[PDB]
């Protein structure tokens, strides 16, 4: 899009790459629902997490085991292997809390909300913004 | 000295060359693609993307200006702005929720406090309805007036104190609203009471039967409001902490977006060549400076590292690229003046450099005050010295023009210094030069100044006009006549300079015989016509006739017919004048006829018709305007001196003299440095425009067009 290519073969390859990206996203959706990132122990910003409907579906898949995968995600949010993992978990928790009231309650019970709020005043300004979003999501329910 | 250039450059390398030439550049490409199609042009998709990026940058800059911050990448900036906006909206929502909870807490606290009073009122007044709610203290009269029969005298509303404005349920700004609980009897009456309470808008919460439950609810609402306010404050603080760096990044993004938009516009204007796979660029660049384009091309090729090398060429064409001579700090004002006087062709002569002194030369001749003029020059020099700060400190309105014209103003004041020295009115007052008195009255010791002998100037001021002969009481008329006569000669000289410039430009135009056919007759004729009078003035100065004063020339020219001519200083001036008149009459058609005849032989004049007489009248008008301006300046200086003398003489006490001197100084400054100065400058400028329009360059051009970044340069 930014750099126009004269060759039509470039356009065909771009279309094929878009189709392959869609196919990969189709496979990645199953991993997001099954909590592949949680199982592997490394967390990244899930496209399903960013979508409130997809995040709610993933939580329901976790909720099929009484939020066991959601409990693991909350525990990873409390303590994560990598700083990116913590920010991704906080963003996913905020999105799930917005989509589902039970997610906010689970996050508060795991007490990872306080740790995220502390990380908001901490470094990693991107993670700080994600943690501020999580704190705002929690306070929306908290506020009368 | 510029020319057109055409080149084909690969797009990838063209990006680097365009980025390098953005700040100053040499050539500016025509908008061939936009003319062909504004829609999607050649790279107008990229132009639209850059426009969206610039719109996002403008929104972020507006938010930062509201915030007050110091002010791929575009996407990140948009995301940061959206995050800050979302944080602000969440904080506002939390503040509104805190206001609602404060309203509920206040209503419940008022109900709990007034529960005992309500019980007492129910016992005194009285399957009873509940009319719990609120009634604003400000709207207490309206609530009492409305539904008076509904109360029936057995219902009493215990309004809250509402000393502090109770936060509204929806308005965080809060309002002076109280809380009142009434008794409800009758279904329609209760419904009307509820509707009135809702329309009241006061801070209202349901009142529990037990006062303890209401107090607990109020405490819970207050705690929730405090928690929401704290969360909103924390979010706003984090948003601002990020927004400081966001604003710095946006400040850099101002120049970034400027460069990106300039590149996009240049690409949209240009039309690429698909066959050569290199974008084709044709722009107006300085032909002399175009030799250095190889450096930018090599830098772009090396940075891009592409082996393919673009070729830059210049194509000859009939179209004339608008060009401007290089202007220094001093030359900028003259260039601006020339631009005001339209434009000129590259080969066309530009007298702007000459005018950069002539306009100061005429303005000095026009008028000048030695004192304030020196002070004005000193102020201008201080401004020029502090221009470093003036570069940082943006000027306002006329200050901006003064910043550009500092050099011209300084030159004009420098010339006016010598002008005042000639006028001898130092600080708008005559001063003795060299001797104790520059001019005095020889002999006539007892005779008054109004005598036959009167005054004899045995010694004459060598640096300026003799004060006895000029500045004295009765010397004014002859001095003014002499000033007008000298202004006439100055105008004749200006016309001669214009004719010389026209001849020079014609030589530059390189016409084989057309120059002699057109400029030579148009010039010289009126020049000698006025020169006859100028030489008559010189001859009169030599002979020194007295009774006619400066009107001897008027008396001589009063008879265009032959014969008489007794006053003629030159022995043959009469026959010579008749011969000159005949020569001018013969030359009059020669100014108009030969050029169209030559054009017809090869194969405007009507404007040129009467234009010579009109121009001579205009030159005489300019000379008279200069004389009048000088006389007015002298009169103003005399008035100021008279006021100062009156204040000083009639003030034995220091205070009266000081007050008078201050008032006179303020008035004289306002009159001269502002009013007289502006009027003289405008008149001198107008005379300069007339003289230049007569001389040459006839407008007909435009300014040099490079692809320079306006913000960067």
């Amino acid at each position: 899009k930014a750099q126009a290519w004269s060759d039509e073969d470039l356009l065909e390859g771009l279309n094929q790459l878009e189709e392959g990206l869609k196919d990969n996203i189709k496979r990645l959706s199953s991993f997001d629902k099954y909590k592949q990132e949680v199982l592997l122990g490394h967390l990244d910003w899930s496209p399903m997490h960013k979508d409130p409907l997809f995040w709610r579906d993933n939580i329901t898949n976790f909720e099929e085991n009484d939020f066991q995968i959601l409990r693991v995600l909350l525990t990873i949010l409390d303590t994560s292997s990598d700083p990116r993992a913590l920010a991704v978990a906080c963003f996913d928790l905020s999105q799930f809390i917005q989509y589902h009231p039970a997610g906010r309650v689970i996050v508060t019970d795991l007490k990872a909300k306080e740790r995220v709020m502390k990380l908001m005043n901490h470094e990693n300004t991107e993670v700080t913004k994600s943690a501020l979003l999580c704190i705002q999501r929690l306070f929306l329910g908290a506020k009368y | 000295p510029m020319q057109l250039v055409q080149i084909i450059i690969p797009i990838e390398s063209a990006h680097l060359t365009v980025s390098y030439l953005g700040e100053l550049g040499l050539l500016q490409f025509k908008d061939l693609n936009s003319e062909k199609s504004p829609f999607q042009r050649t790279y107008a998709a990229q132009i639209k993307k850059c426009a969206e990026m610039a719109r996002k940058l403008r929104f972020f800059k507006e938010q930062m200006l509201k915030a007050g911050i110091l002010s791929d990448l575009e996407v990140k900036l948009g995301d940061l702005e959206a995050e800050l906006v979302e944080i602000n909206a969440n904080g506002d929502k939390l503040q509104r929720a805190h206001s609602e909870l404060v309203e509920y807490k206040l209503v419940l606290q008022k109900a709990g406090e007034f529960f005992s009073s309500a019980l007492t009122s129910a016992a005194a007044q009285q399957k009873l309805g509940f009319i719990a709610g609120l009634v604003p203290r400000e709207k207490s009269m309206s609530f009492e007036r409305m539904l008076f029969r509904a109360t029936r005298g057995n219902v009493f509303l215990r309004q809250a104190v509402v000393d502090e404005p109770v936060v509204d349920p929806v308005s965080g700004e809060k309002m002076e609203k109280n809380v009142f609980v009434v008794f409800y009897s009758g279904e329609r009456a209760k419904n009307k009471i509820l509707k009135i309470c809702d329309a009241f808008g006061a801070n209202r919460y349901p009142f529990n039967e037990e006062f303890d439950k209401q107090a607990q609810a109020i405490s819970e609402v207050s705690g929730r409001l405090s928690e929401l306010k704290t969360t909103l404050d924390a979010g706003l603080l984090h948003r601002g902490n990020l927004l400081q760096t966001i604003g710095d990044q946006f400040e850099q993004w101002n120049l970034l977006v400027k460069r990106e938009k300039s590149i996009y516009h240049t690409l949209n204007m240009l039309s690429l060549d698909v066959t050569k796979k290199c974008l084709v660029g044709e722009g107006w660049s300085p032909v002399f400076a175009t030799k250095q384009i190889q450096d930018a091309l090599e830098r772009a090729a090396f940075d891009s590292n592409s082996q393919v090398g673009a070729i830059f060429q210049v194509l000859h064409t009939k179209e004339s690229p608008p060009t401007y001579f290089r202007t220094n700090k001093f030359t900028s004002a003259f260039q601006e003046i020339v631009d005001a006087y339209g434009v000129a062709k590259y080969r066309e002569a530009n007298p702007g450099v000459f005018t950069i002194v002539t306009f100061p030369f005429l303005f000095a001749v026009m008028f000048g005050d030695w004192g304030h003029g020196i002070c004005l020059l000193l102020g201008t020099l201080v401004l020029i010295v502090r221009e470093k700060k003036l570069a940082s400190q943006k000027l306002d309105d006329i200050t901006d023009m003064t910043f550009g014209g500092r050099y011209v103003i300084l030159m004009m004041a420098l010339f006016s210094i010598y002008t005042g020295l000639i006028y001898n009115e130092f600080f708008s007052v005559p001063f003795e030069i060299f001797s104790h008195s520059a001019y005095a009255c020889r002999d006539l010791s007892c005779s008054e100044a109004t005598t036959v002998g009167l005054i004899k100037v045995r010694d004459t001021y060598p640096f300026g006009v003799d004060p006895v002969w000029h500045g004295s009481r009765s010397e004014l008329p002859f001095l003014n006549s002499l000033k007008m006569k000298m202004s006439i000669l100055l105008g004749v000289a200006q016309m001669n300079l214009g004719i010389i410039l026209s001849y020079f430009n014609a030589t530059f135009f390189r016409i084989g015989v057309n120059i002699w056919c057109q400029f030579i007759p148009q010039i010289i004729f009126l020049n000698s016509l006025f020169g006859y009078l100028s030489l008559l003035i010189i001859l009169k100065w030599i002979t020194g006739s007295q009774a006619d004063l400066y009107h001897v020339m008027i008396y001589m020219f009063l008879s265009p017919t032959d014969e008489l001519g007794d006053n003629q200083l030159f022995p043959g001036q009469k026959t010579a004048q008749l011969v000159l008149l005949l020569l001018a009459f013969v030359s009059v058609p020669w100014m108009l006829l030969p050029k169209p005849f030559i054009l017809k032989m090869q194969h405007h004049q009507m404007i040129h018709t009467i234009e010579f007489v009109l121009g001579a009248v205009s030159n005489t008008a300019s000379y008279l305007r200069l004389w009048a301006l000088s006389l007015a300046h002298s009169e103003l200086s005399s008035v100021f001196y008279e006021k100062v003398l009156l204040l000083a003489w009639g003030y034995n006490n220091i205070l009266i003299l000081i007050v008078g001197i201050i008032v006179f100084i303020f008035a004289t400054v306002g009159v001269l440095l502002v009013m007289e100065t502006l009027s003289a400058f405008l008149h001198a400028l107008r005379l300069h425009w007339v003289e230049f329009q007569n001389k040459f360059y006839e407008g007909d051009g435009y300014k040099f067009s490079p692809f320079s970044f306006a913000l960067l340069d």
